[PDB]
């Protein structure tokens, strides 16, 4: 056991999970414009708890957190709590850790709770991304708080003296990275060109992901996972999401202007996921607690892991580092992982990261690990489709990967799943389920 | 075959062909004459085969793509006859890999410096990558040389004037971004795909269209060429004074090649270049570059170094805010400082924003990379945090019981193997060590403020400094942008010892009812920046007396000064610049002019009689002056080494670069004359004047100095 650590409760009882639930995700205009970030998670916590036989008095604490951040209710966790039904004794919490902000949820939900202090916990996310925080100038800042701490009338037209030029212009927001000045999307393109791939290696990634996710709502397979979101007008309800295309061809998406560098832009829009609105939950229980009271787990929790790196040059490299990790905490190898999982916010990246995971040389020298974590199946690999489909809500494409990954198990009858996502800053994380 | 020949052909599958530069040499990519035999070989081999879609050129080595032409070979040219040869023979060169009909594109990453760029010159097309090491320029006027190979009127005609001239004259570094913007450079490219945008650059067939200039460089032919280059000319008399040729040569070639053709720029060109490097300031520029390339190799000590990442500071202010950012900014090492008083913190942290937030201003620096660096540096009032350090820097008073209080306390309060280094000027290294449990490691780190402009410094162990501490200090002064030299410990050190006699000369001279204006020009005038009186003002005249008082202790009343001078500014506290109330006042009307002379000042000294003699007279009495310390100083082994000295004192004080320091001085001077010259400046004036005897001796015995000099 020199690197296996167990996940196991102090009394010998495993991490168990119970049921999740995921809002259909919607592009930044259609639905849900106007609609807050924490009525989302409202409608999600809400009617996960009146969909299972749990009575709201078990249910100990919840913890979401959100990216994209109003400055009214900072701990959205506990409007959660207020506006809903649920017992107000419920220790309501907030993290933020970028794009695996669920993934930290999951992760303290869970260490909190296996140190003994809770029984039963929810963990989330929400994040919509159409109610943006357009903040005044930074000048436009200290001129309020000086006329609000002002004293004299004649004081306070001598402050406004010094308003001038374009103060008065609100500041959009920005997305590139606040120590870097990377749009995110620019550390991709470099990525590609590093590790070489065409528009043509990619952009059928983007098909495959299209497909196998129109023919999953086809068939049906996500109907128990996602809810029907009913909105304030009530002109018509949303049941299946929006952002899928599962139709294009693949040579029609072919000619597209570069988005980043157009010069020599290897990814453009279609290959990347767009902005979305959506929410997520999950709920997380001890074995026995969920044995006492009568209620059969959806699957495990075997290992997780966390992982930085250094952002100046491919940050999005985290899932690459966190696998290894997770895998020799959880004591076993790629070989025997039936499915995997990867957030794919972008072609290539993704792609990239396969590559590095098969190369021996990385492994050799970036991690002093003696041999590569191996290769990925195309066919164990992204089953259901992926991020590029469904969209990207920052703090909710966490707990979705964990829901989808536990039903395709069931499926499967078996295996263990894998999960990873890389996140702005540098931030990896992975972690592996086990559907029993 | 693959060494000889560093231009390898290699035609890819396509119509391509991608030539690569490896010289076996080393890992600068220079060119010597068998690289201009083999490419014509290369381009009548490329002959063969026609119908191909271009050619392209690449470092293949991982630091720049060419360093520039070898000097070596061109210090072996006897007369202008050699030299107007090899230029063209360049020209003929270069207009034959710019006469082929095909795409040629050059692409460039790292490096690019000297006549490389006559090649960039030659291609149709340049593609250059973003990397901050890589860089456009051409320094060759400061070595005193005009890079005469076709370049300089290729530059005019593709770029106007207005920035072609001014990088001629001052050769310097382009960035990436401003070549592309200038209009030098097509594109940027990341490195990654360097090669393969290149290759569809030269796919594209024949860009049959020049790109249009500001259209104010129109003037050049017509009026208009006149004016600027008068108007430059006039700029240039003015500033470097008109005692450094190759300056208007440049002007007359420049103008010759655009009004006369450029069949007349490249015959103006050769034979300026045949009979320009043959002239003594080329030469002199050359060994100066030599000897500065040999101490930057140079190791210092023979043993291995230790490892350094921390570093203190004891004291602060002006001074300890300079090797703060020197050691933080430059080096990036993290320091920390410790001076007693919060006020000396401050004072040191806002000296080095004043320097960063200065360089932002500029829009050089991204103001995220302000607090990137200023991350580094740490103050504090205690002890604690300064047990892993591995080197401490003294900047306090001088004080020598303070000195070993500091010491006994950095002994007590910090590592075993650190090191100890004192920034001081005055009391002998071994006497501060004196007692102490390792003196084995204490060293003196001595430096010239301001720290950022002077980039000398002084290493001065004692009697018992272990090799590996001489190490450790030579490899930090390099990374801080320094010229480290090693002094043996003796009262007054190196610099300043002989700086002493100038001033003091200077002062004697003054006495004797001279004005501003004469002396100022006659030093300026013989190649030294900043003449004396104001080089007292910007150092502070308060630390203009130095310490000279130990030096007449030590060598007799050579040192001494006149009295009632430097008596009588410390009582009428006139600092310059430290108190602002010195003979050069500020604030003056427009604050557009020299800066003003006080007139009570004059009476304020004694100013007897009224002044005699002329500029000449006073070069050549403080220069000797000058002479007769160095050598001197070099005669009791006071510099381990010929070039050391000379370099130091070329470099640091501010000796004419175009007459080689000191000793090329001597050595151009030659002999006796300069010995008895110096005999007759004593009999008419005094007895400072006495020659040193190894001087002598060199003279009459006809010896040389730069070894087999002659």
């Amino acid at each position: 056991m020199g690197q296996v650590l167990p996940l196991v409760t102090r009394q010998g009882d495993r991490i168990a999970i119970v049921s999740g639930l995921r809002t259909p995700f919607a592009r930044q205009a259609t639905a849900f414009h106007g609609i807050p970030a924490v009525d989302l998670g409202k409608m999600v916590v809400g009617e996960l708890l009146a969909r299972s036989e749990i009575p709201a008095e078990v249910i100990e604490q919840l913890v979401f957190g959100q990216v994209v951040q109003m400055p009214e209710a900072p701990n959205i966790a506990r409007e959660i709590v207020l506006g809903t039904g649920m017992n107000v004794h419920t220790d309501a919490y907030s993290v933020s850790r970028a794009c695996a902000t669920s993934f930290q949820a999951v992760a303290n939900v869970a260490e909190s709770l296996m140190a003994g202090t809770i029984r039963a916990g929810i963990a989330g996310g929400a994040d919509s991304s159409s109610v943006l925080p357009i903040g005044v100038s930074k000048k436009l800042a200290r001129v309020l708080v000086d006329v609000n701490k002002a004293r004299t009338m004649s004081q306070r037209l001598k402050l406004f003296s010094r308003l001038r030029l374009r103060d008065l212009m609100p500041v959009p927001p920005a997305v590139a990275e606040y120590s870097t000045g990377l749009r995110m999307g620019d550390t991709a393109e470099q990525m590609a060109k590093t590790y070489g791939i065409t528009r043509e290696q990619q952009d059928a990634l983007a098909h495959r992901s299209h497909q196998r996710a129109a023919q999953a709502w086809s068939d049906g397979k996500l109907k128990e996972e996602v809810m029907t979101a009913f909105i304030p007008p009530y002109k018509q309800p949303l049941v299946e999401d929006n952002n899928i295309r599962g139709n294009s061809s693949l040579a029609d998406y072919a000619k597209l202007r570069p988005a980043f560098d157009r010069k020599h832009g290897t990814v453009t829009a279609a290959n990347s996921t767009p902005l979305t609105d959506g929410a997520a939950a999950v709920i997380l229980m001890t074995e026995s607690r969920a044995k006492e009271l009568g209620l059969v787990p959806l699957g495990y929790l075997r290992s997780y892991a966390f992982t930085a790196i250094d952002v100046w040059q491919d940050m999005l490299l985290g899932p690459a580092w966190s696998t290894p990790l997770a895998l020799e905490r959880a004591g076993l190898t790629m070989s025997d992982l039936t499915l995997i999982d990867m957030h794919e916010a972008f072609a290539a990246q993704t792609l990239a990261n396969i590559q590095l995971l098969g190369s021996e040389r990385f492994a050799r020298e970036a991690l002093g690990r003696a041999h590569a974590t191996g290769e990925v199946d195309d066919s164990k690999f992204n089953v259901l489709g992926g991020s590029i489909a469904y969209g990207h809500p920052f703090a909710a494409t966490g707990a979705r990967m964990i829901t989808q990954t536990l039903h395709e198990l069931r499926r499967r009858g078996g295996g263990f799943g894998l999960v990873t996502a890389c996140a702005a800053g540098g931030l990896g994380a992975a972690m592996v389920l086990e559907a029993e | 075959m693959e060494m000889t020949s560093a231009f390898t052909l290699n035609v890819r599958l396509d119509n391509i062909a991608v030539i690569t530069i490896d010289v076996p040499g080393e890992k600068m990519n220079t060119l010597k004459a068998e690289f201009a035999s083999q490419v014509r070989a290369i381009i009548k081999q490329l002959r063969e085969n026609k119908e191909l879609r271009g050619v392209v050129f690449v470092s293949a080595k991982p630091d720049n793509f060419i360093a520039g032409a070898d000097i070596n070979m061109i210090g072996n040219c006897k007369t202008a006859q050699e030299a107007e040869a090899l230029a063209r023979q360049g020209q003929q060169l270069m207009a034959e890999i710019h006469a082929l009909p095909i795409q040629v594109i050059a692409a460039i990453h790292g490096a690019c410096l000297g006549g490389g760029l006559e090649l960039a010159l030659a291609c149709h097309g340049r593609v250059c990558t973003d990397d901050p090491k890589t860089v456009l320029g051409l320094p060759e006027v400061q070595l005193g040389l005009l890079p005469g190979s076709g370049g300089t009127q290729r530059l005019p005609r593709l770029i106007g004037v207005s920035t072609a001239l001014e990088m001629i004259l001052t050769g310097k570094q382009l960035r990436a971004k401003q070549a592309l913007k200038l209009g030098l450079v097509d594109d940027v490219v990341p490195h990654s795909i360097l090669l393969e945008a290149a290759v569809e650059l030269a796919k594209k067939e024949r860009p049959s269209s020049r790109p249009l200039p500001v259209r104010e460089r129109i003037l050049a032919g017509p009026l208009g060429r006149a004016l600027l280059f008068k108007m430059v000319g006039k700029k240039t008399e003015h500033k470097t004074q008109g005692n450094y040729p190759a300056t208007e040569r440049i002007l007359e070639v420049v103008e010759t090649g655009l009004a006369q053709g450029t069949s007349s720029g490249y015959d103006a060109e050769a034979r300026a270049f045949g009979e320009l490097a043959m002239t003594p300031q080329s030469q002199a520029l050359r060994s100066i570059f030599f000897a500065s390339t040999d101490v930057k190799k140079d190791p210092g000590s023979d043993a291995p170094p230790a490892p350094l990442n921390s570093v203190g500071i004891l004291g602060g202010g002006l001074m300890g805010g300079g090797i703060a950012y020197v050691t933080a900014c430059k080096a990036g090492i993290p320091v920390r400082i410790k001076d007693i008083n919060p006020q000396g913190i401050n004072h040191a942290l806002k000296y080095s924003w004043d320097q960063l937030e200065g360089k932002v201003r500029r829009r050089h620096l991204k103001a995220s990379e302000r607090d990137k660096q200023l991350a580094l540096i740490s103050g504090t009032t205690d002890y604690r945090g300064f047990a892993h350090r591995d080197l401490i820097i003294e900047a306090v008073f001088e004080n020598l019981e303070l000195k070993q209080q500091m010491v006994a306390e950095v002994e007590q309060n910090c590592a075993a193997h650190t090191i100890f280094a004192s920034n001081t000027s005055s009391l002998p290294i071994g006497d501060i060590a004196a007692h102490a449990t390792r003196p084995e490691q204490v060293i003196g780190l001595h430096f010239f403020s301001p720290v950022e402009k002077m980039p000398l410094v002084e290493i001065i162990p004692h009697a018992g400094t272990s090799a590996q501490t001489i190490a450790t200090t030579v490899k930090l002064a390099k990374k801080q942008g320094k010229t480290p030299i090693v002094v043996r410990d003796k009262a007054g050190f190196y610099v300043n010892r002989i700086l002493a006699p100038y001033i003091n000369e200077a002062i004697r001279m003054l006495t004797q009812g001279e004005r501003v204006e004469h002396i100022d020009a006659a030093l300026v005038k013989f190649g030294f920046p900043v003449g004396p009186i104001q080089l007292l003002d910007e150092v502070g005249i308060d630390t203009g007396t130095k310490i000279i008082p130990v030096l007449e202790a030590a060598y007799g009343e050579r040192f001494s000064a006149p009295a009632n001078v430097v008596s009588s500014i410390l009582n009428d506290d006139r600092k310059g610049r430290k108190n602002g109330r010195g003979f050069y006042l500020y604030g003056q009307k427009g604050r557009k002019s020299k800066k003003q002379v006080d007139p009570a000042i004059y009476p304020l000294i004694g100013t007897q009689g009224q002044g005699r003699i002329s500029a000449p007279q006073v070069a050549e009495r403080c220069v000797m002056l000058m002479l007769n310390e160095a050598v001197r100083c070099v005669d009791e082994q006071v510099i381990r080494s010929v070039r050391d000295g000379d370099i130091g004192a070329v470099f640091g004080i501010g000796f004419p670069p175009f007459l080689g320091g000191p000793f090329r001085y001597i050595d151009s001077l030659g002999a006796g004359e300069v010995v008895a010259i110096m005999q007759r400046l004593a009999t008419q004036y005094g007895s400072r004047f006495t020659p040193c005897e190894r001087l002598v001796e060199m003279g009459a015995r006809g010896e040389s100095f730069w070894k087999t000099t002659a």
